[PDB]
């Protein structure tokens, strides 16, 4: 089949800027490409066909070009919701193939997450399990370390740490850290802290609370 | 107007098969082949096949020889994809395609011998040793379920807009996510809210409201 | 055009014929004469059939230069103005039926054009400016094409809804085709795509083979449908006989 090497597989740019992603194929497909952004849970959504025809129901800002083996998409004065994965596609042929694809995410100003600790409820406490949870809100970038201290020691096994989808709106990441034990290990200590490092400081954010209070 | 749409989200054992239905409306569905696209964490989109639907010869990818097959029922405008002797590697999201405008929703297959099992929801509250300001945020852990989707949503007062979802991890055993949610102190705690979380696969829907400490 | 025994007469390739010479001549090379278009007018030229020209004057104070082709197949009826140098006509005419008819503006430079080719099938140019620009169209068997003129190629154009369908022929024989649809939807939008190994076009549809239209060596066009799915031509080529036709293509 038709390889279609396509690329980046990832870019990051700022908000109004204009972005290029470009597909190379193994032979001349005589314009037939098709570009489609797929965002999650979504299906792919047709965007350019036949190299750089707009289709309707979108905005001008996408654009394609190209011809024999080398074609270009591109989106200018991006927006926040044009995160997603971006494809190629050639159909010269009946075995048609896709390109890699290609991340696109917002790149913005820094910004410090908003720490918030939470001892373990009642109703788990009376199953048997104890989760201590720490939530670091709407901050980028998405590189970010938590760090657990159960009566002053490091903890590193155990630890559950989500993050979530680049913000459609601001942009930021959000993440969600849970620290798992059992009833009776979180009964034989008393301080819970989670030491939170990112890029927009120095100094870790650090929330905790005694099992005391 | 023309759409494919999918059978819903399967959970299969290892070893066992499975049959993906695809059915088209709004077009003659004589007229268009029809493809299959495989859609796994971590590569992007694959051509799995295609069939012609005015024959049912299926024409398969190298890759997708042997345990694979593509099947049609002209009287109701259906194709199907069939996946015997499931590995771990066919867990992923599968699509159909007609022309280079329309895509089904897809369908998500977990290959697991894990059992489907309803999640235990924990409030997350603030705690007693916690600082107040304008703005309070609240979460809940939604642990030990299986298989995949729940959904989480909060009511209270004013306008949350602050809604975090994290997606889950696999913790020895079940997956864990988490969610949260951050409004205005005025309305938390002298105004209720809760979390309200479904799970499909379960039928099971709790809700737990957060209870101040 | 001498004698009956001598000055032999010879069958040129154009509609005409050029009577030579039987031994020689007085004063050099052999000699011969024509009549053309009513009014016969004589010349020398060196060998024994017809590979001379053939001088003359017309009958309102004009001329004429029958300059007949050393192989014996290709009259070049000339018919300067009055001095020798200006043009009025010069339909060069060939062997295979060939047949190149021009008309000259009130300079010399070439006004119209009428290129024959043997299958009969026309193409005439009009209005050829200095540029080498012009109005243009192609007489085929049963139909007509309208188009334009360059220096650089004939482009031949029939449009059918939001659809152009372009011929291009270079200014050396080359025929291409392409097509181009204004409509944006994928669903209806048609493309193409030109194959000048096979000398076809094929139509594509929302990423469906709808069509082959094929350009023929003897100067025809014909279409054959794909099946349902775009898989694969079926049934039979067919020669396209009437304008309407193609713009049914099109559709």
């Amino acid at each position: 089949d038709i390889q279609m090497t396509q690329s980046p597989s990832s870019l990051s740019a700022t908000l109004g800027g204009k972005v290029t992603i470009t597909c190379k194929a193994s032979q001349d497909i005589n314009k037939y490409i098709a570009w489609y952004q797929h965002k999650p849970g979504k299906g792919p959504r047709l965007l350019i066909h036949y190299t750089s025809t707009l289709q309707p129901g979108n905005p001008s800002r996408f654009s394609g070009s190209g011809s024999g083996r080398d074609y270009s998409f591109s989106i200018s004065n991006l927006e926040a919701e044009d995160i997603a994965i971006y494809y190629c596609l050639q159909y010269d042929n009946l075995q048609r193939t896709f390109g890699g694809g290609t991340k696109v995410e917002i790149k913005r100003a820094d910004a410090a997450p908003t720490v918030s600790i939470f001892p373990p409820s009642s109703e788990q406490l009376t199953s048997g399990g104890a989760s201590v949870v720490c939530f670091l809100n709407n901050f980028y970038p998405k590189d970010i370390n938590v760090k657990w201290k159960i009566d002053g020691s490091e903890r590193q096994n155990g630890v559950l740490n989500s993050w979530t989808d680049q913000d459609s709106k601001d942009s930021t990441y959000s993440m969600s850290s849970t620290l798992t034990l059992t009833k009776d290990e979180y009964e034989r200590h008393n301080s819970y802290t989670c030491e939170a490092t990112h890029k927009t400081s120095t100094s870790p954010i650090v929330k905790s609370f005694n099992r005391n209070e | 107007q023309i759409q494919l749409v999918q059978s819903g989200p399967e959970l299969k054992k290892p070893g066992e098969t499975v049959k993906i239905s695809c059915k088209a409306s709004g077009y003659t569905f004589t007229d268009y082949s029809m493809y299959w696209v495989k859609q796994a964490p971590g590569k992007g989109l694959k051509r799995m096949g295609w069939i012609n639907t005015e024959t049912g010869e299926p024409t398969y990818a190298d890759d997708f020889k042997g345990r694979f097959a593509l099947s049609l029922d002209t009287s109701a405008s259906t194709a199907y994809l069939h996946i015997s002797n499931l590995k771990n590697e066919d867990t992923a999201t599968y699509f159909c395609a007609r022309g280079l405008d329309s895509w089904g929703q897809g369908t998500s297959v977990t290959v697991s011998s894990a059992k489907t099992t309803p999640p235990s929801v924990y409030p997350l509250a603030p705690g007693c040793g916690d600082t107040t300001g304008s703005s309070v945020t609240l979460g809940c852990l939604v642990k030990g379920y299986f298989p995949e989707s729940v959904t989480v949503t909060w009511n209270s007062g004013s306008l949350s807009s602050s809604v975090h979802t994290f997606p889950a991890l696999l913790q020895s055993g079940l997956y864990t996510m988490s969610s949260s949610v951050t409004v205005p102190s005025s309305t938390w705690p002298s105004q209720t809210v809760t979390c309200s979380v479904a799970h499909p696969a379960s039928s099971t829907t709790v809700d737990k409201k957060l209870e101040p400490s | 055009s001498l004698d009956e025994k001598n000055s032999v007469s010879v069958d040129l390739p154009g509609e005409m014929k050029v009577l030579v010479s039987k031994e020689k001549n007085k004063d050099g090379k052999y000699d011969l004469i024509a009549t053309v278009d009513k009014l016969e007018l004589k010349g020398t030229s060196d060998k024994n059939n017809g590979s001379g020209v053939l001088e003359g004057v017309k009958a309102d104070k004009c001329k004429v230069k029958l300059t007949i082709s050393d192989d014996l197949g290709q009259t070049t009826l000339e018919v300067f103005k009055e001095d020798g140098k200006t043009l009025v006509s010069k339909k060069v005419t060939s062997k295979d039926k060939s047949s190149t008819e021009e008309k000259f503006n009130e300079k010399g430079e070439v006004s119209e054009k009428i290129i024959t080719r043997a299958d009969g099938t026309r193409l005439e140019y009009t209005g050829i400016k200095s540029d080498g620009s012009g109005k243009a169209k192609e007489v085929l068997k049963g139909y007509v094409l309208e188009g334009t003129l360059t220096a650089e190629k004939t482009t031949l154009v029939v449009k059918e809804g939001t659809v152009t369908l372009s011929k291009n022929i270079s200014k050396s024989g080359e025929v291409s085709v392409e097509l181009n649809d204004t409509d944006s939807s994928a669903a209806t939008k048609k493309t193409a795509a030109w194959n000048s190994g096979t000398s076809t076009l094929t139509i594509t549809v929302n990423s469906k083979k709808t069509k082959d239209l094929v350009f023929t060596k003897e100067n025809t066009i014909t279409v054959q449908q794909y099946d349902s799915n775009g898989t694969k031509l079926e049934g039979s080529a067919v020669e396209i006989t009437k304008l309407d036709e193609i713009k049914n293509a099109l559709k």
